[PDB]
């Protein structure tokens, strides 16, 4: 009776100390993990910016060839009162885009399975 | 209300990196150590502006060191550099664990060399 | 104000309908109310993900929880109207009036 | 563009209220509600809320519809909304659901107690005499 | 009616939810930090009364953000106007919107 | 080349389940001193296509005066329910890999009590109504424990993937960590897919029996990746693929001799068993398994 | 949209499957010749449907382990399954578990 | 003392699973306010970068901040890596 | 004897051998001879997409190595 | 029930009443909301009968009801300002919905149906306690963002509800509805001042809780549901009968009694306000809460109706349970006149 419980109880007791040990390696190699994707970031940073800027002049060139004959319109008019930037939707940046990287942007990451 | 101002297409031309993710994670580590002050630069300028628009040359500058750095590691250990990045792009999560052994031959020949 | 929460509304106002309607079987005015209480989790879940507000994701599953347990609470008492009358018809809770 | 699917949803939402709305034969009436429970879960999924769908599909579904039906047997346009930038290393949803513990406090007490007042009054009421 | 306990004992039972800019997890910002932010420093300390009259720029402001209301209609009436040139014929989508661009990382 | 991947996980595991029922035969006929079916073809390998034969070419017993639309659905969505919890496994790249598989498995189990609930109501029969309560009654109250034992679990792996559980377990199995609560869940699997002794109950008949052995093998392969981790080795993944489809194979071989080595619970015999001795445990162990890491600072990487 | 087609293929097998096995013996021709309401059943499902609850207030626990407030963490999780445990033991004690 | 030994005698028959669940909740009630470990874990759990570091701005009084990532200034993860 | 059991569980082992290796094996026709890349987490999506728009096939698993840094 | 668990359901109410009205979270007002009716329930049924479990049930399809469209009025709040704080409401539509949710809740007309079945049904315990305590949330809710409220709404709901409670406590012979209908007149007094000034509609309130629970006490005392086993009552206890009928006259708005303090200082708001009508209608139509009052002290009090040859067997036992708090009730509901100035106190 003592027996199997004392067989029990050192099971566990061994399965913990390994679990402890493989778990706060895991621990140290997502830190590096992160520590890469830190060292990482302000090139895609940058990229990021660059192309956004980009699709938002284009859009901004093409709303320019459009809206030559609507009367009253403004090109590039803000809709937000202040000045300070404003991140656009995704609305902004492919409104005028074809559709199927529409659908990409929008759902890439949730249909990705 | 008002005109946004956004910068022509000029503005946001430079020499790409066109390396993917898996060359960018082998050499990640390295990268973060030689180009840090540009990009904490970029990176302060970011934060504080608070504007994409105000932080171009910031961006251009860490490209350009990007490009630098990559051209040195090509000059001196193309190969160990190769084998480490074919290894961590054949694993579907890129896992620096999986081969120790390349990253070990990389970085021994890059501190011989560089 | 896009088409999807024009939608939801719509719907939480015809599950409300549909409760206020009553024709018989408490049983469906009890499905009413969840209707609209799950009319009232999606749209809810959809204005707090939309708006990446993070600290306020934990309102809908709270909602869900003490909904449910109302849901529980209101099947209890069905229950003993049927048992005091052998059926849930609506009609039969006529010993008290105005 | 996929004839605006989650407006499809959300008028198929609209048509299974409208069905179990009129409230026909209870147990009917029930799988119309499964059936727009499972529409509405299709909607929160699509839309990026993976945990909140699946609690949904789990809970509402598996538990309380079941319960429901169980007593009822005893008896006789869009994507323009969206983000621009990227979630980091994490998921949003599931990062502010955990906080549940770590902040929200208050709400687990209270939830807590409600959870085991309905306890009491089921029993209660279910004592009979 | 509101008996205010938690100022009384300093206690944050509830205030952490309140708003989008206070504290969140990981420092995950709303999607509306800063129109939220600037409309709340503009109403506060002033009354219900004065911050409806005078801070109705950044509420205004604060909406757009929510709801993009009028970033909706622009668009809208960008599209509809494209739609009806490209039926009479006058114009043509650039290669960039044709999706045979050079894409940039 | 997705729906080929779909067709290839979907028809093995039929013809899985068709080549179950014989090895059930022959091993309990073995267990039992004599010999299971070994007239019809070689060993008794011809014998499942001879039964599939014979029960589609014999005419329904259609009661003729129930709800003929429920009496069709409750198989669909049983086969459908069986077929569809087995694409988030991971053998060992699963066919669509999710982040929450494991709530979506908890999900769709929850689901399957349906179709034992419209079948007992379609039934058109006080008893087979009786006995659908009952059924339902006790899938619902395992899969309480079910559920509270797989979170208990999953906290020392770090979050619901399932292909996770394979890192997790790559120098030492999790039946070491945690046996007390793998017996329980082996218990729990036992009495949710209505097996001895906890079995207390042509065309849709047989449509049922393909989704309750899809739903063992399910189970059964489910227990295995969570409790008994093999070695993956990314550049051969055949050999944990060998490895998983032998435990896999154990363990049903386990669940047949279970059924034929003992005798079977009363339903308030079991309800007892559940409510009064798994479930204070289970929350035990759930306390003891929140507890653990923060006492040992061996807190899983992922989040 | 990969899970939306395998949910599909599914479905679609299923069905065809079951009408088939549903039709083939429909070709040749044949003879072609309550009240008790058991509250206990009642209040089982109702205990199923609150401890439910409960378990959905639990799961998010695999990420509330990282959070840096162990404590405050740990003591949630341990009131929330203390007042499980504690209504499982009312219910036990008035006798509301009994065939 | 003798009443609590023999009423704990008495139900560790014929009601084993009670009296285990009951020492398991307790000892797990119990034993972490008194573990050694649980600051290194709540250590480990701040020391993971979730989110980039930004840089702070000089202005010649920050000697505690290091200037490059390699300086000996700022946190070390030596413990870490010692575990 | 008992191993005449044998034969019938040899055909299910094979009738569960052939979904897991059928996966992978599509897993790296597909993706190029490689694992495929799984995307958890929404950081792995946008390296996904990088990768996509260096190779200028359109296709992730195309790897621009260091002979494209010119 | 036990009285432990009694005890424990009565904390509970109060705890959620509580969180309702110390909360600054729409959300956590909604739960409270959510508490107060799961814990309302046991307390009606704690006699079990098919009148208080039919009563139990409308209750709690009402409540539910209005929980739910006070939750979808919260969202759609939310949805056009993304706060969660309880303050002014940003939205015409959500402002209209909830204000039906918080009517449905206290028992304004039309929403006033449920009151005068669920008091009949339950008993005067549970009723004592439904009647009062339960109007503290909803009221210190609408006292909280009455500045965003429409005066239309309200004010046509308030004139409703007066007309409402007026008309029907003339035909009701059963004492429980005609407290269930002065019940509803005294909310639509109650709820006209909200959009001019809130510490008017607190002092209602409270001189509203005391007189009512004068009343109920008073009628527990001598037990008599039906208006004649009201009148056997002078036969055994003529006291009781004498402040009844003192405190009916109070709650009929009879100066100088106190139930006149807060009609008259009513007025005197919406006087400031340039509201003449509205006043001058609302106390025409208090003289039929007055009618029917004065029927109830006639049949009780001022005349002596015929007795039963059994009650000389009462006049032996005398009443061994004694409610505290009883005197003070009915002082505090009939000579608090004078001390009308200590409203300012913000009550
Ligand atoms: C402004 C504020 C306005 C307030 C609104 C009106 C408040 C009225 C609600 C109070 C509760 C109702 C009530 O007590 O009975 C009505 C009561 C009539 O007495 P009764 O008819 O003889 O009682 C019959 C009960 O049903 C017989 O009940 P029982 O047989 O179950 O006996 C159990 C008893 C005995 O309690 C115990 O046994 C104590 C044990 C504690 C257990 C600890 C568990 C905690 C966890 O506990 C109680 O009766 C309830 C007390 C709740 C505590 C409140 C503090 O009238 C009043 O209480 C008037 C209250 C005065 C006004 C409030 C304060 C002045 C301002
Ligand atoms: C103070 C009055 C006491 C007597 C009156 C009690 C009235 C009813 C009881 C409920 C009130 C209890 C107050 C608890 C309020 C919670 C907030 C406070 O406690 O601080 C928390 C401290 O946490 C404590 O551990 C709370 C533990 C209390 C819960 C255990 C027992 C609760 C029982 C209450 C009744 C429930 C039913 C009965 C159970 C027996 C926050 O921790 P902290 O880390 O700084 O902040 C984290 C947020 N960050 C990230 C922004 C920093
Ligand atoms: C019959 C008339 C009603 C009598 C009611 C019963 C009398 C006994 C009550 C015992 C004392 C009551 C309160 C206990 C004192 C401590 C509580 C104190 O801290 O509360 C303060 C407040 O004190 C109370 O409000 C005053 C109670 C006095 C009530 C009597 C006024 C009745 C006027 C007409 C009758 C004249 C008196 C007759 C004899 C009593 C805090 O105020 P504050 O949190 O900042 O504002 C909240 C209100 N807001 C939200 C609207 C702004
Ligand atoms: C039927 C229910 C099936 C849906 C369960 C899906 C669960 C799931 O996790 O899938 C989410 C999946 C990926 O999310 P993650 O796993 O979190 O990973 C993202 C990063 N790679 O996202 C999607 O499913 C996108 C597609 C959603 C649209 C369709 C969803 C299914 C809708 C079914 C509607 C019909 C239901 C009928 C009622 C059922 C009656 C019993
Ligand atoms: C230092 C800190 C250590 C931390 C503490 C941890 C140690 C814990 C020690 C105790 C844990 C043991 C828990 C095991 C589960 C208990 C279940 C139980 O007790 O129930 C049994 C009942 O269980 C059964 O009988 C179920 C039988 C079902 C048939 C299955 C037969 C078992 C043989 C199959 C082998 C099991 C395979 C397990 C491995 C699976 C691999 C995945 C008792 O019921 P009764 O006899 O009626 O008594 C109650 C009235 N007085
Ligand atoms: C403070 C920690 C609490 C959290 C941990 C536990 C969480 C989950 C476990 C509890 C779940 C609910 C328990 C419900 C208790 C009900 C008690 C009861 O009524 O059962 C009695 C019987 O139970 C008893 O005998 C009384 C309680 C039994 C012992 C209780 C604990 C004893 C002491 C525990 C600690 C042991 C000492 C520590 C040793 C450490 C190691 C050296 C009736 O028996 P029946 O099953 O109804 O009859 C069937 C047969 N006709």
């Amino acid at each position: 009776g003592y027996s199997m419980f004392a067989v029990g109880i050192g099971t566990l007791l061994f399965g913990y100390w390994s679990m402890m040990k493989w778990n706060r390696e895991r621990r140290r190699l997502q830190i590096e993990d992160f520590e890469a994707r830190i060292a990482l970031m302000p090139l895609f940073q940058a990229e990021k910016d660059r192309r956004v800027l980009q699709m938002l002049r284009e859009n901004l060139e093409e709303e320019a060839i459009i809206m030559k004959d609507v009367p009253d319109w403004k090109v590039g008019e803000s809709v937000f009162h202040t000045t300070r930037w404003v991140t656009p939707m995704m609305g902004e940046l492919y409104g005028l885009r074809t559709n199927e990287e529409i659908l990409s942007a929008t759902y890439g990451f949730i249909w990705y399975t | 209300p008002g005109i946004v101002e956004l910068p022509t297409l000029e503005d946001l031309k430079v020499q790409e990196v066109k390396v993917s993710s898996s060359v960018l994670k082998a050499a990640a580590h390295h990268y973060g150590a030689q180009c840090d002050k540009p990009n904490k630069e970029f990176m302060l300028c970011r934060w504080e502006e608070k504007d994409p628009r105000r932080c171009l040359e910031e961006g251009k500058l860490v490209n350009q060191c990007a490009l630098d750095f990559f051209r040195q590691i090509k000059r001196h250990c193309a190969e160990p550099f190769t084998e480490y990045w074919t290894c961590i792009d054949y694993s579907g999560l890129q896992l620096f664990r999986h081969c120790r052994k390349q990253q070990a031959k990389f970085d021994e020949c890059v501190l011989d060399k560089l | 104000m896009p088409l999807v929460y024009m939608n939801i509304i719509m719907a939480f106002a015809i599950a409300l309908a549909g409760l206020l309607m009553y024709r018989s079987h408490l049983m469906s005015s009890l499905l009413c109310l969840e209707g609209m209480m799950l009319s009232l989790f999606i749209m809810s879940t959809l204005i707090i993900l939309n708006t990446h507000f993070t600290l306020a994701n934990m309102m809908p599953i709270i909602l869900l929880v003490f909904a449910a347990c109302e849901a529980a609470l209101g099947l209890s008492l069905l229950v003993m109207v049927s048992n005091t009358y052998g059926t849930d018809y609506v009609q039969n809770l006529n010993l008290l009036q105005c | 563009m996929t004839m605006y699917i989650a407006f499809i949803l959300s008028t198929i939402f609209v048509i299974g209220f409208v069905g179990f709305s009129s409230k026909p034969s209870p147990i009917y009436g029930g799988l119309g509600l499964i059936v727009s429970g499972g529409v509405g879960c299709g909607i929160v999924l699509n839309f990026g809320g993976s945990f909140l769908g699946l609690m949904v599909f789990l809970i509402y579904l598996g538990g309380m519809l079941v319960v429901f039906g169980y007593t009822t047997a005893m008896a006789t346009g869009d994507w323009v909304i969206y983000d621009t930038g990227d979630s980091g290393f994490f998921s949003e949803e599931a990062m502010g659901i955990a906080a549940l513990y770590s902040y929200g406090t208050w709400l687990v007490i209270v939830t807590g107690w409600s959870l085991l007042i309905g306890v009491v009054v089921i029993m209660e009421i279910t004592r009979g005499n | 009616p509101f008996f205010d306990v938690q100022k009384r004992l300093g206690l944050d039972l509830d205030r952490w939810m309140t708003i989008q800019s206070a504290e969140q997890p990981h420092k995950i910002p709303g999607r509306c930090h800063a129109f939220e932010k600037e409309w709340i420093e503009c109403a506060h300390g002033i009354g219900g009364i004065r911050a409806e009259k005078e801070c109705k720029i950044e509420f205004d402001d604060f909406v757009e953000c929510l709801l993009r209301q009028k970033t909706m209609k622009r668009l809208s009436a960008i599209k509809r106007q494209r739609d009806k040139l490209i039926k009479e014929g006058k114009y043509t989508p650039p290669p960039h919107h044709l999706g045979k661009e050079d894409p940039r990382p | 080349m997705f729906m080929i991947n779909i067709l290839s996980l979907i028809i093995p595991i039929l013809l899985a389940v068709a080549f179950l029922t014989l090895v059930e035969r022959k091993v309990l006929g073995y267990m039992q001193l004599r010999k299971g079916p070994n007239v019809v073809g070689p060993y008794g390998l011809l014998q499942p296509i001879a039964d599939a034969l014979k029960l589609f070419t014999k005419e329904p017993l259609r009661p003729a005066t129930s709800s003929i639309s429920m009496f069709i659905i409750a198989p669909i969505l049983a086969l459908s329910l069986a077929l569809t919890m087995w694409v988030p496994l991971p053998m060992p790249y699963p066919l669509i890999n999710m982040n929450l598989g494991v709530l979506f498995m908890l999900a769709m189990s929850s689901l399957a009590v349906y179709s034992i609930l419209w079948s007992g109501w379609a039934s058109n029969s006080k008893y087979a109504l009786i006995g659908a309560l009952r059924a339902v009654a006790q899938t619902i109250s395992y899969e309480v424990t079910l559920a509270i034992i797989l979170l208990s679990v999953l906290l020392m792996n770090g979050s619901y993937t399932l292909s996770t559980l394979i890192t997790t377990q790559e120098h030492i199995w999790m039946i070491f960590t945690s046996w007390p609560l793998a017996m329980m869940w082996f218990i729990s699997t036992l009495a949710e897919t209505n097996r001895a002794p906890f079995d207390l109950t042509a065309g849709p008949f047989a449509m049922f029996f393909m989704a309750e052995y899809a739903n063992i093998i399910m189970m059964n392969a489910f227990t295995a990746i969570l409790f008994l981790g093999a070695s993956h080795d990314p550049h051969t993944p055949e050999l944990y693929t060998i490895n998983f489809v032998l435990k896999t194979l154990a363990l049903t071989i386990t669940f047949l001799w279970i059924r034929a080595s003992y005798p079977r619970f009363r339903y308030d015999q079991l309800m007892h068993l559940l409510w009064k001795s798994f479930l204070p445990l289970t929350l035990a162990l759930c306390m003891w398994h929140i507890s653990l890491p923060i006492m040992t600072a061996s807190i899983p990487p992922q989040s | 949209m990969n899970i939306m087609l395998t949910l599909l293929t599914n479905v679609t097998l299923a069905s065809l499957l079951v009408l088939i096995a549903f039709w083939l013996p429909q070709l040749n021709a044949y003879s072609e010749k309550r009240l008790p309401f058991s509250m206990k059943f009642f209040l089982v499902a109702i205990t199923f449907l609150l401890f439910d609850l409960e378990i959905a207030l639990l799961l998010p626990l695999p990420w509330a382990s990282q959070t840096n407030n162990l404590k405050t963490m740990l003591t949630m999780a341990l009131f929330l399954l203390i007042l499980l445990a504690a209504s499982l033991a009312y219910e036990w004690t008035q006798k509301g578990l009994e065939w | 003392a003798g009443r609590i030994a023999s009423f704990l005698k008495n139900a560790w028959a014929k009601e084993p699973v009670l009296v285990a669940s009951f020492a398991i909740g307790g000892l797990a009630i119990i034993l972490p306010s008194l573990s050694p470990y649980t600051n290194y874990a709540i250590r480990i759990n701040r020391a993971t970068p979730y989110n980039y570091p930004v840089p702070l701005r000089d202005d010649g009084n920050m000697p505690d901040v290091p200037s490059h990532p390699q300086d000996p200034q700022g946190p070390s993860l030596e413990w870490l890596k010692n575990l | 004897m008992w191993f005449e059991i044998l034969p019938g569980i040899a055909v299910m082992a094979a009738c569960l051998f052939i979904p897991g290796m059928a996966t992978a094996h599509i897993h790296k026709f597909t993706n190029g001879g490689k694992e495929k890349r799984v995307a958890h987490f929404s950081y792995q999506w946008n390296l996904m997409e990088r990768d996509r728009r260096i190779s200028g096939v359109n296709r992730y698993h195309v790897t621009k190595g260091l002979e494209n840094i010119d | 029930m036990n009285p432990i668990i009694y005890t424990t359901l009565i904390m509970t109410v109060m705890s959620g009443t509580m969180l309702v009205m110390i909360s600054s979270h729409w959300l956590l007002i909604w739960i409270g909301f959510e508490m107060n009716l799961l814990a309302m329930i046991p307390v009606l049924m704690k006699n079990f009968n098919p009148r208080a479990t039919e009563a139990a049930t409308k209750y709690f399809l009402t409540q539910a009801t209005a929980s739910m469209m006070l939750m979808m009025a919260i969202i759609i709040n939310l949805l056009y300002s993304g706060q969660w704080t309880i303050t002014k409401m940003f939205n015409p539509v959500a402002m209209t919905m909830m204000t039906m949710a918080l009517a449905m809740k206290l028992g304004l007309s039309p929403f006033h149906f449920w009151v005068p079945e669920v008091t009949q049904g339950i008993s005067l315990q549970a009723g004592l306690l439904l009647l009062t305590w339960q109007k503290l949330a909803p009221l210190s809710v609408l006292c909280q963002i009455s500045q965003s409220i429409n005066p239309n709404l309200m004010l046509t709901m308030a004139m409703l509800s007066i007309l409402i409670g007026g008309w029907g406590g003339l035909n009701q012979t059963q004492l429980r509805k005609i407290m269930a209908y002065s019940s509803i007149a005294h909310m639509g007094w109650m709820t006209a001042v909200l959009p001019y000034n809130t510490t008017m509609t607190i002092l209602n309130l409270l001189i509203y809780i005391t007189m009512t629970l004068a009343m109920f006490m008073l009628l527990i005392h001598s037990s008599a549901t039906t208006t004649l086993s009201l009148s056997h009552t002078w036969n055994k206890m003529p006291v009781i009968t004498s402040l009844m009928m003192v405190t009916l006259l109070s709650m009929g708005g009879l100066p100088p009694l106190s139930g006149f303090m807060p009609k008259w200082m009513i007025i005197q708001e919406m006087t400031k306000n340039e509201s003449i009508i509205m006043p001058t209608l609302m106390a025409m139509t208090a003289l039929l809460n007055l009618y029917f009052y004065m029927r109830l002290a006639y049949s009780s009090s001022l005349t002596m109706f015929p007795s039963t040859n059994n009650m000389k067997m009462k006049w032996q036992f005398e009443h061994t349970k004694q409610m505290k708090l009883l005197p003070t009730m009915i002082v505090l509901s009939t000579l608090v006149l004078p001390m009308t100035p200590a409203l300012s106190s913000l009550n």
